[PDB]
């Protein structure tokens, strides 16, 4: 907030404008009616008890075909004002058949709907009062816009339009430091970068990254910021950046390019710095398949986090802003945790009853862990952790692979995700998988698991992730083995197999080339510079790419800090765990950052695996 | 019109004016995909109803936005696919609407033509071929399904093969090796695998494998002293 991002400043705005909604609804009893991807959202910013007591409602349900059923029980008591309904469009651009059911059969004589929408800055505050009647109706905006936006569809029953357009903009919900904004799902369920459906990717993609730019435009206005160096990585990212250059360059008011000349301009600056580093996904498979080994890592890939930051199966919130002993061990290793509670524990006694209570739960639920990591499918866990470190460092030989494989396939039970995520890395760190192992491991695969397999086996050997030796969207092309060398990724490290992450290094080379002047090098341009720059570093990234174009860097203005690294693509959360570490490190050294990473929704290995089928 | 800077109102004034074949150009130039498919739904309900195809084929070449809006109608994507010649992308959507109701293998045949007289790739002649043996697993599984009436029917080899070893047919089970190629190595230490899962010791007499056996008995379940010293 004012050049100053207070994150959790951003919470509050979103809360007081559905309130003012609600209660400006209607003074009488409400019952709201919430679309079911929408709501554990909701849930996460306000709670039960003051939504009750800021506005009437009292009544909360979801959109189901069970409400039809219900329709004569539930909708038709109850009813005491009228029924508000809140959907998403944001993304699939279709209205759900539920409420077009229920418009017709129960013959409601009320239609009011809430939309979201991101926060329209360029509304630059009502813009005045109007310009004193627009300057004798000078201005008008009667008709001077399309009919109807996506609703346009909605011309049937009645006239009750009463839209309510509520605005959202993103906030922070898993940590203080990163913000997250949910584009990367539909309401079918249906991953938004890697669909199961391979005929409509294009369409797909321009949504996801139109919506971004959005997101990110949103955010800019609001913050008042000024972009000065850019430093794009792939195919898609150029395209996001023109984009958002475009907009930016287009949709800006005025009494801010004045600003632009007298801050910053011709022959002088004023030493205010703002990065937007962009990376895709799709550069580095190496490392969203890895097993986490942190604590919040270990406790997702495990049981799955919804929309909201919570779980099914316990009742307590892991929420930032009330608890502090969450804060402490959220992403420490699991390892130190033990002796840690122990001694947190063990304090206390000489020395309220909610510390007691918070520290009986976390007591439990680490034993609780600790239990079902072993003596489920025993010495698993550890075997895959063995696997992958040898696979990573590469000790294949020939046709041992095809043992190991089966080895653990019936001799300890395991799921289907396991075995297809580590014959993924396995085709995948080598760069290229002779033709004389696909009609085994096809014929294996098709042989236990059905017939349908063979479709995955096909879809997926196109996007990369399955590749034979015998518009290119960004491809890896080159030999892991070599980048062990050129990096020092395989020895400082956590939440991995001992391993650094390829964006880890990606992103460290920008600023210093320390790790890379070990191996290749005899002369940089620098050693230590503020600004972020490319330079000389083309031919390495240009046969890791096969094309010297991936890197894009562009400088906007003419002539203690704040780095936007956005993430097209989903986060994989052992990376926030090393972000943290550069932070502190490059901090050090003696370049102070600060890093705020921008997530479009989690992602991990097996919630990409059902993605994909 | 189109010299316009407000992106909605040129786009308003092209439509209006009759000339409904170049502001879809436009729309598509500034990438919006918002105002884009409100376009399209308007400008669908105000025509013959079928120059759409004839308006899409020619204009707007591939971009399957319209087709991303209709996904759960699998009434619209049937038509135009069939016109348009685009089989696999019906093979693919019958494959998906198979895959609901719990049934493959009645779409299967169709997916064995969709595929076929195709002239186009080899990846799809390793399909053919997968096709060709899951045929072959098909009719075996109909040939020495009916001879005992077990109940069989869809499945896989492994959950044929666990419950053919208990009680098996010697000379039989194994006759099926020779016919799919199966390997030696994953046959091996299986049948031991579908017995002592239940209450039991056979393995004793298999006797005519390896290390890996030796730590399966060690896992499930006492009784050690079989083949202690073979090594």
């Amino acid at each position: 907030m004012n050049r100053f991002w207070n994150t959790k400043k951003f919470s509050l705005t979103n809360a007081d404008g559905l309130c003012a909604t609600l209660n400006e609804i209607s003074q009488n009893d409400e019952v709201l009616v919430v679309q079911p991807s929408v709501l554990p959202v909701l849930n996460s910013l306000l709670t039960f008890q003051d939504l009750t007591q800021s506005t009437p409602v009292r009544k909360i349900t979801l959109l189901d075909d069970q409400l039809s059923d219900d329709l004569p029980s539930a909708l038709g008591s109850v009813p005491q004002m009228d029924l508000i309904f809140l959907i998403d469009v944001r993304t699939s651009l279709r209205l759900p058949p539920q409420l077009l059911d229920a418009a017709q059969k129960h013959n409601l004589s009320s239609l009011h709907i809430i939309y979201c929408r991101w926060k329209p800055s360029f509304q630059n505050t009502l813009e005045d009062t109007e310009q004193w009647q627009k300057d004798g109706f000078d201005l008008n905006s009667k008709k001077t816009h399309f009919p109807n936006v996506i609703e346009s569809q909605l011309k049937e029953l009645s006239n009750e339009y009463t839209l309510y357009p509520w605005d959202l903009l993103p906030f922070p919900q898993i940590d203080e430091n990163v913000l997250l904004t949910h584009s990367l799902y539909n309401m079918e369920n249906v991953n938004m970068y890697y669909p199961n459906l391979r005929s409509l990717q294009s369409a797909t993609e321009s949504i996801l990254v139109d919506d971004m730019v959005n997101s990110l435009q949103s955010l800019i206005f609001e913050t008042n910021s000024i972009i000065t160096n850019v430093v794009s990585i792939g195919n898609l990212s150029k395209r996001c950046s023109h984009l958002l250059k475009k907009r930016i360059d287009e949709h800006q008011t005025e009494n801010d390019l004045f600003i632009k000349g007298t801050l910053y301009g011709e022959r002088t600056n004023c030493g205010l710095e703002m990065d937007l580093i962009i990376l895709e996904r799709n550069t580095d498979p190496i490392t969203p398949l890895l097993t986490q080994l942190t604590y919040a890592g270990i406790l997702d890939d495990l049981y799955e986090f919804n929309s909201g930051i919570k779980i099914k199966e316990k009742d307590m919130n892991f929420n930032y802003k009330e608890d502090k002993i969450w804060n402490d061990l959220k992403f420490l290793n699991f390892g130190s945790i033990g002796p840690q509670l122990n001694k947190l524990a063990k304090e206390l006694q000489t020395q309220l009853q909610q510390r007691q209570a918070f520290l009986k739960n976390h007591t439990t639920l680490s034993s609780d862990v600790l239990k079902v990591v072993e003596t489920e499918e025993y010495g698993s866990f550890n075997k895959i952790l063995e696997l992958e470190l040898e696979i990573l460092m590469g000790n294949t030989l020939n046709n041992d692979i095809e043992d190991i494989i089966l080895e653990l396939q019936y001799q300890y039970e395991v799921d289907q995700k396991k075995i297809l995520r580590l014959i993924c890395l396995l085709s995948l760190c080598k760069n290229s998988l002779r033709e004389k192992d696909y009609e085994y491991l096809r014929t294996f695969m098709i042989d236990s698991w059905g017939i349908e397999k063979c479709f995955q086996l096909e879809s997926l050997a196109e996007l990369g992730f399955f590749t034979s030796k015998t518009s290119k969207s960004t491809r890896l092309q080159k030999e892991y083995r070599y980048i062990s060398q050129w990096f020092n990724t395989v020895p400082a490290t956590f939440a991995y197999s001992g391993v650094v992450p390829l964006t880890m290094r990606l992103v460290q080379m920008l600023y210093d080339r320390s790790i890379l002047f070990h191996n290749y090098s005899s002369q940089q341009p620098f050693i230590l510079s503020r600004e972020p720059r490319v330079s000389q570093t083309e031919d390495l990234i240009e046969q890791l790419y096969g094309d010297s174009h991936a890197i894009e860097e562009s400088i906007w203005v003419p002539g203690e800090d704040i780095a936007l690294v956005v993430f097209l693509g989903g986060v994989t959360m052992g990376e926030i765990a090393i972000m943290k570490h550069l932070q502190k490190i490059l901090g050090k050294k003696g370049i102070n950052k600060r890093f705020i990473i921008i997530a479009d929704g989690l992602i991990n290995g097996t919630r990409i695996m059902n993605s994909i089928s | 019109a189109l010299l316009e800077k407000n992106e909605e109102a040129r786009i308003e004034q092209l439509y209006n004016l009759d000339d409904d074949s170049i502001a879809l150009k436009e729309c598509i130039k500034v990438q919006n995909y918002s105002l884009t498919i409100s376009l399209l739904i308007a400008l669908s309900k105000k025509l013959t109803n079928s120059q759409l195809t004839k308006l899409l084929i020619i204009d707007m070449f591939n971009n399957p936005l319209y087709l991303y809006y209709m996904r759960m109608d699998k009434a619209y994507l049937y038509d135009f696919y069939r016109q348009t010649d685009r089989f696999i992308d019906l093979a693919h959507v019958l494959l998906q609407q198979g895959k609901e109701q719990q049934s493959l293998h009645s779409f299967l045949p169709q997916i064995k033509d969709l595929y076929s007289q195709v002239q186009n790739s080899e990846v799809v002649n390793n399909t053919i071929e997968q096709l060709q043996r899951q045929e072959k697993l098909w009719i075996y599984q109909e040939s020495l399904g009916k001879r005992f009436a077990i109940s069989f029917t869809n499945m896989t080899l492994d959950q044929t093969l666990s419950k053919l070893i208990e009680t098996g047919q010697d000379k039989q089970v194994k006759e099926i090796v020779k016919k799919f190629k199966i390997s030696e190595k994953k046959l091996y230490h299986l049948k031991c695998k579908t017995l002592v899962e239940a209450k039991k010791d056979e393995l004793l007499q298999f006797a005519q494998g390896y290390m890996p056996f030796y730590t399966y008995l060690k896992s499930r379940g006492d009784k050690a002293s079989p083949y202690v010293n073979m090594i």
